[PDB]
RNA sequence: CGCGGGGUUAAGGUGCCGGAGUGGACGCUCACAAAAGGCGUUAGUACAUCUUAUGUACUAGCCCUGGGCGCUCAAGCGU
RNA sequence: AACGCGACGAUAACCCGCACGGUAGACGUAUAAGAAUAGGCUCCGGCCUCGUAUCCUAGCAGGCGAUUCCUCCGCCGGCCUCGAAGUGGCCGUCGGUAAUUCGCGUAUUGCAAUUUAGACACGCGCGGGAUCAAAUCCUUUGCAGACGACUUAGAUGUG
């Protein structure tokens, strides 16, 4: 047996849209990615391809599971947070709900 | 009327809660805190008064007294109490053997209809040997507890009343620390 | 007449104590210019630990246990750097407990996914002969 | 450094009321469990009495409150001090302020759960780290206290209690760390030298 | 001021509600009204003693008297 | 608190049919002193800016057989422990078990398109035949009664 783990992906939270005070746009999305705190270490993930993974309760192709695709495509703050662009908008309720980010297209 | 007891309102239970015992200390004896009577009537009393600054020193005070019937009381079980932030609350409660007819009538509503099992399954845990519940029980009393009143009731098969139901009420051993109480309940 | 104190024996700022600043190079201190801010130098000989003379902010420092001993006040770079070799600030630093946390920050950083591959089992083999021994006590 | 974890358990002494609250409120927005033990240690700065003006000052601001839900019901535990100052920070007539609280859990003492887990600090809310050495400070205990709060000597002794099931911890603790210190010296002697040195140049 | 995608901004902001700093440097403060009361603190000026460190009065800060949550080596004020 | 809570007593089953296998968000979802911050810890040698740490971590999503190890993990019983809103330790049975060294198979899923793998609540939930235990109703009673409302006592008995 191995009792190891499978994990390829950074976990991630979807933190908001990109918004002002009252105006929010959809078609951008906030995520926090663990471990990154600086410009810096934003700009490694860059272009990285970014899945949201959920559940919904009838089968299609004999899963549950279905995922949206998306993109990190600029960094946002000082903080490390990123922006990110998907085939279609992240819902609203998966505000604070995890979020993989893939470790491909590589340039290391 | 006095605003301290106004609105005014029926007792909900017939017997009453007593709502409030005496402070406990480790350092008097073990005692009880309370009892059951049953209000029997009231007579006269003439008294030699030896009252310190009284005009009717060594003479013969007329009084009115009432007589409460107190029948034996029937110890039938225990209870502890923790302490917690939510308030005080009921750990555990414990019973005996031979549990009298009285008491269970009070458990019960219907004694005619219904047949009488209350207890059967808990006397038949304490005659088929799991007493080590019983030693878990008692001892958890001892550990954790720190309030302990004793269950007991009146028996209307002594005295002069047509009812046959009893009363129950729950009623502190003070005095002492809490292993010393418990082995006395 | 028995007096015992137990008090925290800090480190003072002075003239010859030499501190860290957070990029791990070392200066000497020697000239105090307030309360928030001091003068200092480094003249080592090792590029990683060197520093430039000027105006070091105590905020962004962390005071060493080493000290040099009579170190002229205000000296220029040559007077520290004569005193630097002849205390040996660095063969004393390299001791010191400090040096070996950030030796070991390093020598780990510079791991690669092949020499991680080791130490998960090189771990593995140093755990085996830890347990029978645990066992035995 | 921004790591996730499952549920985190924040010791409440030592810690500033607001600080706290809004770092926390910001974690329960992001999607963090939160839970705080002894928020009777909490923190609030400036002297007690000025902790009592605005208690009066919250009290006065506000004809006909409900007994059971608010008014001086919120003064009258110090967990509840807390939530009050958690649900300002955080959007509550919103389903997602709603969900944010339901991560939220808070307590006065450290429940049978949470005493065997670890309680971790949050610097940032830390009183000795953020206020003046000379600067003076009440505790949410005695706010609490003298408003109502009524079971501060309960809360106490199951906490003194507690501190001495944790002095059985250390000794026990105590005698783990004699043993693997043992092994550790004892098997390095057989430990076969050419990786042990192995071990050392690359940093383990 | 047409309908969209991307980039950059203004006025305002970057503790939470709220996208953005519990960011960096240096000080001060603990909460109507007048040459006003301060044995609270700090900053500056003018006079007097001294091997024959002070003590008197002013000037300037700013405070005591005269959005919510919450904040006090600020999440306040000035640059 | 009738729309808060705790302890305890007594407590609903077989047959026939037929419909489906949530959660504001698992992916190693590992880590218990206390106390102070003008100090503290300890193995009594020494040690504390730094949790940038510790444990765990290889194999068909992890096989088979060995060489080889008595290390680690899991299930049931016993002995003890845990109650602030209950749990862990020790011993024993059994099963698996790269610390070391190998021989077997993975493909053509054709260069990515979901890595369909945890926890909890009950398997979701329904319609007809099938059984205890209580209560409501009934009679009666008076410590109660404007009417409601409340309380006795009715099945073998100090009825």
């Amino acid at each position: 047996p191995s009792e190891a783990g499978h994990r390829l992906y950074v976990k991630g939270r979807h933190l908001s849209y990109q918004r002002g005070r009252r105006n929010t746009h959809p078609k951008t999305s906030l995520i926090k990615i663990e471990g990154v705190d600086d410009t810096a270490a934003a700009n490694f993930y860059l272009g990285k391809r970014v899945a949201y993974v959920y559940r919904a309760q009838k089968e299609v192709r004999g899963t549950k599971i279905r995922v949206i695709w998306g993109k990190i495509t600029r960094p946002h703050g000082n903080s490390g947070v990123v922006r990110a662009k998907f085939t279609h908008p992240l819902p609203a309720r998966s505000f604070g709900a995890s979020v993989r980010i893939m470790l491909y297209p590589s340039s290391i | 009327g006095s605003l301290a007891f106004l609105p005014r309102k029926r007792a909900a239970r017939h017997r009453g809660r007593v709502k409030s015992f005496p402070k406990d200390d480790p350092k008097k004896p073990v005692h009880l805190t309370a009892a059951m009577g049953y209000k029997a009537g009231m007579t006269t009393i003439v008294r030699d008064l030896d009252r310190p600054g009284a005009k009717a020193h060594k003479k013969e005070v007329v009084e009115a007294v009432t007589i409460i019937d107190c029948p034996p009381m029937v110890v039938v079980g225990l209870v502890g109490y923790i302490e917690t932030p939510r308030g005080l609350r009921s750990l555990t409660t414990v019973w005996a053997e031979h549990l009298s007819d009285e008491v269970k009538r009070r458990f019960y509503k219907n004694w005619y209809k219904s047949k009488k099992k209350a207890f059967t399954k808990y006397a038949k845990k304490y005659a088929e040997n799991n007493g080590a519940s019983i030693t878990r029980e008692l001892e958890r009393i001892k550990k954790y507890c720190t309030v302990v009143r004793v269950l007991a009731h009146t028996q209307i098969r002594k005295t002069p009343l047509k009812q046959k139901k009893a009363h129950l009420m729950e009623i502190q051993i003070n005095g002492g620390s809490v292993a010393d109480k418990v082995e006395f309940g | 007449a028995e007096i015992n104190v137990e008090a925290t024996s800090w480190r003072r700022v002075e003239v010859g104590r030499v501190l860290k600043l957070e990029n791990g190079s070392l200066a000497a201190i020697v000239e105090i210019i307030d309360h928030k801010r001091v003068l200092a130098d480094g003249p080592s000989s090792d590029p990683k630990l060197a520093t430039p003379r000027g105006i070091v902010p105590l905020s962004r420092a962390l005071l060493t246990p080493i000290v040099i001993p009579k170190l002229p006040r205000g000296a220029r770079t040559g007077a520290v750097k004569k005193a630097w070799e002849a205390y040996g600030v660095d063969a004393k630093w390299k001791e010191t407990n400090w040096a070996k946390k950030q030796l070991q920050q390093e020598r780990r950083q510079s791991l690669t996914d092949f020499d991680r591959f080791k130490v998960m089992r090189l771990k593995k083999q140093r755990r085996f002969e830890e347990r029978k021994a645990l066992a035995k006590i | 450094m921004s790591s996730f974890e499952s549920v985190v358990v924040i010791d409440g002494k030592g810690h500033l009321l607001g600080r706290l609250a809004s770092i926390v409120a910001k974690q329960l927005l992001s999607g963090q469990k939160i839970v705080v033990v002894r928020c009777e240690a909490l923190n609030i700065s400036g002297e007690f009495f000025r902790a009592k003006l605005k208690y009066h000052a919250y009290l006065r601001k506000m004809t006909r409150y409900n007994p059971t839900r608010g008014g001086p019901f919120h003064f009258r535990a110090p967990s509840r001090i807390f939530y009050k100052a958690v649900r300002g920070m955080i959007p509550h007539k919103t389903a997602r302020g709603a969900a944010a609280l339901e991560r939220l859990k808070v307590f006065e003492g450290v429940p049978p759960p949470y005493d065997k887990k670890k309680k971790m600090v949050v610097p940032q809310a830390l009183r000795v780290l953020r206020l003046q050495p000379g600067r003076k400070y009440c505790t949410v205990g005695r706010l609490s206290h003298e408003v109502g709060w009524k079971y501060q000597d309960v809360v106490a002794r199951l906490e003194e209690r507690r501190k001495a099931k944790g002095a059985a911890y250390y000794e026990r603790k105590k005698l783990a760390a004699r043993q693997l210190s043992e092994a550790k010296k004892a098997a390095a002697a057989k430990v076969d030298p050419k990786v042990s040195e192995a071990l050392a140049a690359y940093g383990y």
